[PDB]
């Protein structure tokens, strides 16, 4: 068989049936019906007895086409050469407008140049393939779904389906990698797995290609930036003027750019003397999509190479401009010293010099970059915790998604050290929509800690049960108390949850040296 | 190779499947289709029901068993499963729809199966039956949940004639007013040197026939494989040669001048039928309505549908004792046979020549009947059954006479079945009454007398009494010559006359009246199951309907058969030597205890050991020693047959039986029972005194679905598929039986087809069995115990005997009471039901230190005896409704003034007995079955009255998780209760929608697992639903209290509204809650019924006419779950009462009552045909929840109202034999052989005047 969007019982569109500003502000086909806005947008799918038939076939689909874009702008650069820096097009939206409309200096300066960083789409490479298996099941679904975020994928299905979400029901025991790239791009595959399950009413797999993947999924937002920078003669910073663009793809959804302007400012010290102006570009792309520290990988990589730049137009060493620009009594001015003396990087930066001056064609480089990351808690994350009577051992199934970050190594070590029993003892079961109900998609880097926060508390409440029983029963072991326990009929299953408030935010402060070798003739 | 199922073809590689793979093989394991069930796996039960539809040039759909009907003769066929009718997506069929809205699915487990019955009947009928035929057709349908009514209610609204309410949410059939079968050329051979041919002339037959008999391979002339359904197909057979595709095999000839019809050998049954009822106006052939009726009394519709009358006679020939009912009638009417040796070589021979002579190489033509005209020749044939349909004779017969001008015998033909192998015709009988008037004066006390004395019967168990049988064939006899009397307008004694007729059974119906709320709503509204379309479609999923995991093996036992011996060699290799058998364990095998039971153990469950595999002295005949895993589940079970065990010694005495043990009276006895007591003193005066005994026997609980585990190895633990009523005691037994850890041992069980106890504990020995295997040989592993495994090597409900003396007033009140009981427990004293006995032994009767009461419970060499329906509840009510009823016997005084004299004071009793006798206009009907009893010999009227005072208790506790969906507000349940088919999700559902303020629509409930079911208690005692009710409202109420304050501040205008603004909120929607013993407070549930029965004195077949039931259900949660639970309820103890028996080989202890063949419980037409149950109104509970009663177990207990009734029925016969006035001990069962033997019956009784 062949599906497209005559197909569609529901609306043509991957999301939710509840949209907000940052996932979901723009309409998003599952089945793309008017214009092609990129090329490799899915048309439909090809449903056959084995995974290479299914993509063989899917190549000997013919499509007649009628007109055709004047000018194909797939790029940053193309969209930027073509229209020009200034939003006065609908490709350039201007999210990050400064409060300064010129720069004016209250400080005087030495040194000022103009720059420019540039950095393309990154592919997440997550070593499973895009993948969602769909069971037909009791007039339901049953969705194997690669996801960080199991209830987009139910609301998405159930939606498009116009299905119950009580009757699509989704597990994922754990992904091959996400970093990002499962949060939203999964549902493509998942919504036309579904579809066909339910329509043909047999088993989908749906295993996506890497080429299928890379051709029409999208990837890190690329980045360019244009900066004006005005400094003393001890790189201390009087001003900068930074211009940045972020490639969206074809739509404007999961805007990293908030994170770029939350870390622009790295752990420097500015005086209303720091202008920054961002913009959204659309490009005839895939859309792209959150990877490995959305807009903080920007925020950094912008002030970082202002701070290189700066170094280099001074002749001031980098560490030392560093210094002339640190915020007063911050970790850093503590971390900083501590890490240049241990790692010996004054003598390691002259041998270097000294190695350059002797040859021509083998040339060293050591490279410093310190950050500020800042952690923010997003969302609620259930968790369910219950103790077996039979012999104390301990079940937990919870709303995270474990990616290889280790989330259930540290949920495990959490329930047995509130329990007080060894972590041999605890098993992390399957996450589903049963027990996972309505949980964030795991990201942010906070996912391990707000599941430990949840699963910690079931575990407390646990407790709380179990004091009367220890109190009265004096029990000599834990298998004891649990029995005792089973005995009065004390619930040994306890839900609970972490929810935005529950913990504090902070920053994460890190130094990085790196020493590198360069054959100038090969590169 | 090309089969076609539900529209979709299927291309069939032969070569690799087994030479005699079923189409229920094929449909579930290959086109992956799990609608269709099994069960027996032998024509009986019909689960695994489906059509097939085949090429006059017309479409033909009928009715097959699957698990019977060979796959290599469907090529070409188009099979229709439930799944082929409808589905979610593209809406339900009409008949799936009719079933679920009109409340005739509980478990499920029959309805695909129910479903396809119905299909089958219409098409075949091009969608025109009658109320009468639907409630003909299913016989083959076994229901153990709904007492069939709503079934029968659902089926018959299809009728032209159709009297039903239809809701009118019910869509209307499509028009059923009226593919060609593969027949490949030369043969397919097999791996294992078996071959199949598919001759289409009779060239072709016998060039495939002389092929196989000089190769020397065993052969088969396969039509319809039922054979195989009452004496399995030998495994040795090589040779297949289809036959249901010759044309010359078919069809009919009447003869020019109407003087013979030639029948087509492999005709079907239901192609003979309806060859009669075409031929049955033509002058001559007038006697095929009576062939028709003893068809219509053959096995049942798709049985008959797929069976030959070659190949029933073929089994006759084969197995000269198999009383065929074939065989009797052709018998009876000197049928030739056609017997073809080649293409142009045959002879027509009587039907003794053709059983006499050698068949190797020949095949049946045809039938040769002659013309009978109606006054010259009087035909007539009984088949005499312990149920309505589809059981086999304790005595079948055929009579045909000749009569000349002057009323006189020219010759007769009275043959009998089921008396002894050698025995046909009544030859003294047939050349007594040659040449004679049979009516002139002294010729049938002649008659009887003479047969009487000339039939000896032989004793081959599980076969009925000598003494039954012959006074059986007797009265047959005596039926006849009173039934053609009344033809011919022979003068005939009224009192004689119904003698002649066989018993009325109009069209069954049924009355309910309930009570409902509004304000309450969703509870106390009447609705269809939570799970009814998905159990009607097939879509709904059991344990075994887990898919194909790659490297499955299926298990059986291997069992022991030698009690008190031990087994010292076991020798595998002939099971080994099949080629895909792949492995025996044993208890050496296991890592852990060789224990069935939890890591701690208590003293009601498990205070006794229980072995696995048995390691020492044998301890009943099917206890199991181990189990083969084989790549089939045909394959497990044959090859688990062929492991050889060696014995060393054996009991000299071996005590399988109750009555076995307490004849020899001691180690067995023990007594948990000791009355405060010692003498009764009796200071009181007493009219009258009177001892007494009362006998009731196993009962099997007959869960359509079988004992089923599947396990998986995953991720270094197990995945456990079990049906299980106790999820975690399963787990428990498997974590310590391998050494492994509970969190590593995960149990699902969505739903089970039920288990009314016998899954509580019994579910273990093959769970554990399971995971053993799947443990060691690293693989999934399927336990589907066979039907004949079940009934071999677990337990029953416990058997109870009591003796008693009562002293009581000439009023009935009662003096004094002293009674010793007894339960078999069989080989372990565990899950004793002795206290729920002693619980219910006052039922509402007032005592006064004037009661002696004594029990025991009783070892026998027999499997461990287990929970059933109402365990003790049942036999203690039975136990004092008896005495009650003795004391009225006695007394002369009516059984409803003995219950007045003794009711407890101030009690509910008193209020509901005068309105329920007033009502059922009780003393005037039991005044008529009197008077009508004073007329008639023969046929006899009883009335019956039970009732009840039963307790509800809790126990254990029961978790629930609940979750509302942001993304529509829908809600998600995962309990700890198991749904075995009570309705559990249905009242859970109606609870959670009621306190969320939401439609039941919007609640699923999903699987129970051993994470939202962690350390649940087992699902028993009828209180089971209320419990995770109470814990689902609890985790509701919690929802609602996190709801409160964002109603009260964005104040929503819907539900969508106000759960996403609680998600933007960060509301956690999950709350798990629980309910424990103590959170409600127990009750006890007052419940009436009385029976009416007909008694046919001298068959002992009886039918049961009005039963009327009022019961307290409190303010019923669901007036339709609580409807179809005491009607459930009162036809298991209805089973209990009447057909069910359980026996035991007295000298080696083997259950021999093992299969559908040999164990009967209620069909369709075995309910009684006008049922009327009331829920009492205005009476709401003060305890329990939610105002109402459960309803699960206590009707059970009323059903002895129906022995009460056939007790009047007996005795009215007795007072006519001018028996002594003497009380006859009841018995569960009261079968016709029972009533019989005790009815003082004696052929010197037959007379005409
Ligand atoms: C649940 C159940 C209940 C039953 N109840 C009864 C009952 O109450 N009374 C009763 O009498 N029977 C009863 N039967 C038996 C039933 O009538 C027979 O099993 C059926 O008629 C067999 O026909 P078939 O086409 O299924 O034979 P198959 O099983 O296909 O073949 C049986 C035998 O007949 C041979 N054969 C087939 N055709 C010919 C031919 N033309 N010439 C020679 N040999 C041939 C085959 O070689 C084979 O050995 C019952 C069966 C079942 C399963
Ligand atoms: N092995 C592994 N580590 C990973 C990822 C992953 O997919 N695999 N994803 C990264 C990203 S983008 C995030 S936001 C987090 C997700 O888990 P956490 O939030 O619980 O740390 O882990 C990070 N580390
Ligand atoms: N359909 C169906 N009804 C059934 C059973 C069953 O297996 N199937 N079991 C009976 C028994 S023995 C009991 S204890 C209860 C179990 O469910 P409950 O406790 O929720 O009533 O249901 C009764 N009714
Ligand atoms: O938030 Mo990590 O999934 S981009
Ligand atoms: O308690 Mo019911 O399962 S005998
Ligand atoms: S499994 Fe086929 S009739 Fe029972
Ligand atoms: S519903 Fe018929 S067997 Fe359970």
């Amino acid at each position: 068989a062949y599906l497209d969007a005559k197909d569609i019982p529901g609306p043509n569109y991957v999301g939710p049936k509840i949209r907000d500003q940052f996932f979901f502000p723009k309409d998003e086909e599952l089945f793309a019906t008017g214009e092609i806005k990129f090329y490799g947008q899915p048309v439909g799918i090809i449903l056959a007895n084995s995974n290479s038939l299914a993509n063989r076939a899917a190549e000997l689909v013919k499509l007649t086409y009628e007109g055709g874009a004047e000018e194909i702008l797939p790029s940053l650069k193309a969209v930027l050469d073509k229209v020009g820096s200034e939003a006065g097009n609908k490709r350039l939206e201007q999210p990050i407008k400064s409060t300064i409309d010129v720069l004016q200096l209250e400080e005087p300066f030495d040194v000022s140049s103009s720059g420019q960083l540039d950095m393309g789409l990154q592919y997440h490479y997550y070593m499973e393939p895009q993948t969602t298996v769909v069971l037909p099941f009791e007039g339901g679904l049953q969705v194997y779904a690669a996801t960080q975020w199991m209830d987009l994928t139910q609301d998405t299905i159930a939606n498009v389906l116009n299905l119950k979400s009580n009757d699509v029901q989704v597990k994922t025991r754990r992904i091959g990698g996400g970093y990002g790239g499962k949060a939203t791009r999964c549902n493509l595959a998942a919504a036309a797995a579904a579809l066909a399950a339910h329509k043909l009413n047999r088993p989908i797999r749906f295993v996506q290609s890497l080429e299928s993947i890379m051709t029409s999924l999208g990837k890190r937002w690329a980045f360019h930036c244009d900066y004006d920078f005005f400094v003393q003669k001890s790189g201390k910073i009087s001003g900068i003027v930074s211009r940045f663009y972020e490639d969206a793809g074809y739509l404007a959804n999961e805007s990293p750019i908030g994170h770029t302007v939350l870390l622009s400012k790295n752990c420097y010290e500015f005086s209303d003397n720091y202008k920054l102006d961002g913009y959204l570009v659309c490009t005839d792309s895939p859309s792209n999509t959150p990877c490995r520290a959305p807009g903080s990988v920007e925020g950094i990589a912008m002030m970082e190479n202002i701070i290189e730049h700066i170094a280099f137009e001074t002749g001031v060493d980098p560490a030392d401009v560093r210094f002339a620009n640190l915020l007063p009594a911050h970790k850093m001015g503590d971390m900083m010293p501590r890490f240049l003396e241990s790692t010996k990087y004054r003598e390691r930066k002259a041998e270097a010099i000294a190695h350059n001056k002797e040859n021509r064609w083998h040339k060293r480089g050591l490279g410093l970059c310190i950050m500020e990351y800042q952690i923010g808690y997003f969302g609620q994350y259930p968790a369910t915790v219950a103790i077996y009577h039979s012999d104390g051992t301990v079940v937990v199934s919870h709303g995270g998604i474990e990616m290889g970050q280790g989330m259930n190594t540290k949920i495990s070590q959490v329930a047995a050290h509130t329990l007080g029993i060894p972590m041999e003892q605890v098993r992390i079961e399957a996450s589903d929509t049963i027990n996972g109900a309505n949980s964030m998609v795991t990201g942010g880097a906070v996912g391990s800690e707000t599941l430990c926060f949840a699963v910690r508390k079931a575990c407390e409440t646990l407790n709380e049960r179990l004091k009367p029983v220890r109190e009265e029963v004096k029990p000599e072991n834990w298998q004891d108390l649990i029995q005792e326990a089973y005995n009065r009929k004390i619930n040994l299953i306890a839900s609970d949850q972490c929810k935005q408030g529950d913990m504090d935010p902070y920053s994460v402060c890190g130094l990085c040296l790196t020493e590198v070798e360069l054959d100038v003739l090969t590169g | 190779g090309r089969i076609t199922i539900n529209g979709t073809s299927h291309e069939v590689n032969l070569s690799a499947l087994p030479a005699d793979i079923s189409l229920n093989t094929f449909i579930r394991e290959y086109a992956g289709l799990t609608g269709t069930k099994f069960m027996c796996q032998e024509g009986g039960c019909g689960v695994c029901v489906c059509t097939l539809t085949g090429i006059t040039g017309e479409l033909r759909t009928w009715a097959v068993n699957s698990c019977l009907t060979l796959l290599n003769t469907c090529l070409g066929l188009e099979v229709t499963t439930s799944e082929g009718l409808g589905n979610k997506r593209v809406g339900y069929h009409a008949i799936q729809q009719r079933l679920a809205k009109m409340n005739g699915t509980q478990c499920g487990y029959c309805s695909p199966g129910i479903v396809m019955n119905m299909y089958g009947l219409l098409k075949s009928k091009g969608g025109k039956v009658t109320m009468e035929e639907v409630e003909n057709s299913f016989g083959g349908n076994i229901c153990r949940c709904t007492g069939y009514r709503p079934i029968l209610d659902a089926m018959k609204s299809f009728a032209v004639d159709s009297n039903i309410q239809v809701p009118a949410e019910c869509i209307d059939i499509e028009d059923l007013s009226t593919c060609k079968k593969q027949q490949p050329k030369g043969s397919q051979l097999y791996p294992d040197g078996s071959r199949w041919s598919w001759p289409v002339s009779l060239g072709d037959l016998f060039a495939a026939l002389q092929g196989a008999v000089k190769e020397k391979l065993p052969y088969m002339l396969v039509a319809g494989n039922t054979a195989h359904g009452v004496y399995r197909r030998s495994p040795d057979i090589k040779a297949f040669i289809d036959v249901s595709g010759l044309a010359e095999l078919k069809g009919h000839k009447l003869s020019a001048d109407n003087s013979s019809l030639t029948l087509g050998g492999n005709l079907s049954l239901s192609e003979t039928m309806e060859l009669c009822r075409q031929l049955e106006n033509t002058k001559g052939f007038e006697y095929l309505s009576q062939v028709w009726q003893h068809l219509d009394w053959i096995a049942n519709v798709p049985v008959r549908n797929a069976g030959t009358l070659a190949g029933n006679l073929s089994i006759k020939h084969a197995h000269p004792e198999f009383p065929s009912d074939v065989f009797i009638v052709l018998e009876a009417l000197d049928a030739q046979v056609i017997v073809q040796e080649a293409v142009d070589k045959q002879q027509t021979v009587s039907l003794a020549s053709y059983l006499g002579s050698s068949m190797e190489g020949k095949i049946i033509r045809g039938l040769v009947l002659r013309a009978y005209p109606k006054e010259r020749f009087a035909f007539d044939s009984y088949k005499i059954m312990p149920r309505a349909q589809n059981a086999h004779a304790y005595v079948n017969a055929a009579f045909l006479v000749e009569f000349t001008a002057d009323a006189k015998v020219k010759s007769a033909r009275i043959c009998f079945g089921g008396i002894h192998p050698e025995f046909v015709h009544a030859t003294a009988i047939e050349n007594l009454i040659r040449d004679k008037n049979p009516f002139e004066n002294g010729l049938v006390e002649k008659a009887f007398g003479q047969l009487s004395t000339l039939l000896q019967p032989d004793a081959v168990l599980p076969d009925a009494s000598p003494v039954y049988r012959r006074k059986l064939a007797c009265g047959l006899f005596y039926k006849f010559l009173l039934k053609i009397a009344a033809q011919r307008k022979q003068g005939l004694g009224s009192r004689f006359v119904t003698g002649g007729s066989l018993l009325k059974r109009p069209v069954s119906s049924g009355q309910q009246s309930f009570e409902t709320f509004q304000e309450h709503y969703p509870v106390t509204k009447a609705t269809e199951k939570h799970e009814g379309l998905i159990q009607c479609s097939g879509e709904a999923t059991y344990s075994n309907d887990l898919p194909t995991q790659h490297n499955q093996l299926w298990a059986a036992f291997v069992i022991a058969k030698k009690v008190g011996a031990k087994v010292t060699k076991v020798d595998t290799q002939p099971a080994l030597d099949l080629p895909g058998v792949v492995a025996y364990l044993d208890a050496k095998d296991i890592p852990g205890p060789n224990y069935v039971g939890p890591k701690i153990r208590d003293q009601f469950f498990f205070p006794k050991d229980e072995e696995l595999f048995a390691t020492g002295e044998i301890k009943f005949y099917g206890q199991p020693v181990g189990i083969i895993l084989a790549n089939s589940n045909s394959l497990a079970n044959r090859a688990a047959e062929l492991v050889k065990l060696t014995y060393e010694g054996g009991a000299e005495e071996i005590l399988p039986s109750l009555k076995a043990v307490l004849d020899k009276v001691n180690k067995r006895l023990e007594q948990p029972i000791k009355s405060t007591i010692d003498v009764l003193q009796l200071e009181e005066p007493f009219d009258v005194s009177s001892s007494g005994q009362l006998d009731m026997g196993l009962q099997y609980h007959y869960y359509m679905e079988p004992q089923t585990t599947v396990v998986l190895p995953f991720e270094g633990g197990l995945q456990v598929y079990a049906a299980t009523q106790w999820m975690d005691l399963t787990q428990d037994t498997i974590a310590n039986v391998l050494n492994l850890k509970s969190n590593d041992v995960q149990v699902k069980t969505r739903r089970i087809g039920g288990g009314y106890g016998g899954k509580a504990t019994r579910c273990n020995l093959a769970a554990a069995a399971a995971a053993l295997a799947a443990h060691k040989l690293n693989r999934p592993i399927r336990f589907v115990q066979s039907l004949e495994s079940i009934m071999t090597s677990l337990g029953k409900r416990w058997a109870f005997h009591c003796d008693y003396d009562f002293f009581v007033q000439k009023s009935g009140k009662i003096s004094g009471i002293v009674s010793r009981f007894y339960e078999d427990a069989g080989y372990l004293a565990n899950e004793s039901p002795i206290g729920h006995t002693v619980l219910l032994s006052k039922n509402c009767y007032e005592f006064s230190d004037n009661y002696k009461l004594d029990g025991y419970l009783v070892c026998t060499d027999s499997p461990s005896n287990t929970p059933c329906r109402a365990p003790g509840s049942v036999e203690g009510i039975a136990m004092m409704e008896n005495i009650i009823e003795h004391i009225a016997f006695e007394t002369g005084v009516d059984p409803a003034d003995v219950r007045f004299a003794n009711l407890l004071p101030a009690h509910k009793m008193g209020d509901m007995m005068p309105r329920f006798l007033e009502s059922t206009k009780y003393r005037e009907r039991k005044a008529e079955a009197i008077a009508h009893n004073k007329e008639n010999r023969w046929h006899k009227r009883g009335l019956g009255l039970c009732i009840m005072e039963y307790q509800i208790g809790y126990f254990g506790q029961y978790p629930a998780t609940v979750a509302i969906y942001h993304s529509d507000g829908t809600v998600v349940v995962s309990h700890g209760g198991i749904e075995m088919g009570q309705g559990m999700n249905t009242k859970i559902s109606q609870v959670a929608a009621h306190t969320l303020g939401i439609p039941m629509e919007q609640v699923r409930i999903e699987a129970s697992d051993t994470i939202n079911g962690a350390n649940s208690m087992v699902t028993g005692g009828a209180v089971g639903s209320e419990t995770l009710c109470f814990a689902v409202r609890k985790a509701c109420e919690t929802l609602n209290e996190r709801l409160k304050p964002v109603r009260e501040e964005v104040k929503p205008e819907n539900w969508q509204d106000l759960i996403q603004e609680a998600y933007n909120r960060k509301i956690n929607l999950i709350a798990s809650d629980q309910c424990k013993q103590g959170d409600m407070d127990p009750y006890s549930v007052c419940g009436l019924c009385l029976t009416e029965v007909e008694l046919d004195v001298l068959t002992g077949n009886y039918i049961v006419g009005r039963v009327d039931i009022l019961e307290d259900t409190g303010e019923s949660l669901n007036p339709n779950v609580d409807i179809g639970q005491i009607e459930g309820a009162f036809m298991m103890g209805l089973g209990y009462w009447t057909s069910e028996q359980v026996i035991a080989d007295p000298k080696t202890g083997e259950c021999l009552t093992n299969r559908t063949w040999t164990y009967k419980p209620p069909g369709a037409k075995d309910i009684p045909t006008d049922l009327r149950i009331e829920l009492l109104p205005k009476s709401p509970n003060k305890a329990g929840f939610m105002r109402s009663k459960a309803t699960g177990e206590p009707a059970i207990c009323l059903s002895i109202a129906v022995a009460f009734a056939l007790q009047q029925a007996l005795q009215s016969a007795r007072d006519d034999a001018g028996v002594p006035k003497s009380w006859v001990t009841l018995t569960a069962p009261m079968t016709p052989e029972h009533l019989v033997l005790h009815s003082g019956t004696e052929p010197s009784q037959f007379k005409l005047n």
